[PDB]
């Protein structure tokens, strides 16, 4: 099965940072895992900035994210790295 | 095919539609390495049915480039890969099936733990082999032993369950 390796935290907030932060408040550990999870053509993005736009969580219900940045500088250490 | 051809059209394909006289290498506009593997790599590999110039040339180039340099992006990915490995092979054309086996190869030996991740969607992707197995008949063969040299312990007998005839020594 596809599944991550190895998981570290992060400490300098990133673009990738804040799509796994975004997945992540989801219940998703990436985009690998969402896709497995869910049956998915294409992820909802934001065309500016490329950020996740919305995921459908595991209940069912929907999360939506602002086209701009929403993982504060805190809340980045708290986001886990997957490595595969 | 089509989904390839709009997507060489856009802005946002990453390599520069330019031909450099000395030599036939492709210029990215965008660093392989910032690419979302998740969004571009299934794009390129949806256009290995494409045989038509110069829209194959790029398809064909642009996977190559992505799978030398995905590193650990391409694992991941695998996944979204099969239903386009799967359309492309089911055309039963013998020159798609001839790039794909190359691409194939070079797949199983991109990254790590990749060709073990392959095994279980053998039987999606081998079918169509058995019409043109054993020149094509020995890419075959030389692809079915790339796999099952990088696909760990199940592979060969996963391989066998599909292609009932293969035999090996490796
Ligand atoms: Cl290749």
């Amino acid at each position: 099965d596809v599944k991550p390796k190895s998981v570290s935290h992060a400490k300098k907030w990133s673009e990738e940072i804040e799509n796994l932060y975004r997945f992540q408040q989801a219940g998703y550990r990436d985009e690998t895992e969402y896709r497995q999870v869910k049956q998915v053509s294409m992820v909802d993005r934001w065309p500016e900035t490329g950020y996740v736009k919305k995921l459908q969580r595991r209940d069912n219900t929907f999360y939506y994210y602002n086209k701009q940045r929403e993982c504060d500088d805190k809340e980045v250490h708290k986001v886990k790295i997957y490595a595969y | 095919s089509t989904a390839f051809r709009k997507f060489y059209e856009r802005g946002d394909f990453p390599i520069a539609l330019e031909h450099d006289s000395k030599g036939n290498k492709i210029a990215w506009k965008v660093e392989i390495e910032k690419l979302d593997y998740h969004h571009y790599l299934p794009l390129f590999f949806d256009g290995l049915c494409e045989m038509t110039f110069p829209y194959e040339f790029f398809a064909r180039q642009g996977i190559h480039d992505m799978l030398e340099h995905g590193g650990n992006k391409i694992l991941p990915v695998l996944p979204q890969l099969i239903i386009p490995i799967k359309n492309a092979l089911n055309l039963r054309n013998r020159q798609v099936i001839c790039v794909t086996l190359k691409v194939l190869q070079h797949l199983v030996v991109s990254a790590e733990m990749v060709g073990k991740a392959l095994v279980p969607f053998y039987r999606q992707i081998l079918p169509v082999l058995n019409i043109f197995k054993n020149n094509i008949g020995d890419l075959i063969q030389e692809t079915l032993e790339a796999f099952e040299r990088y696909g760990g312990e199940n592979a060969f007998i996963n391989i066998k369950y599909v292609v009932p005839t293969y035999e090996s020594c490796l």
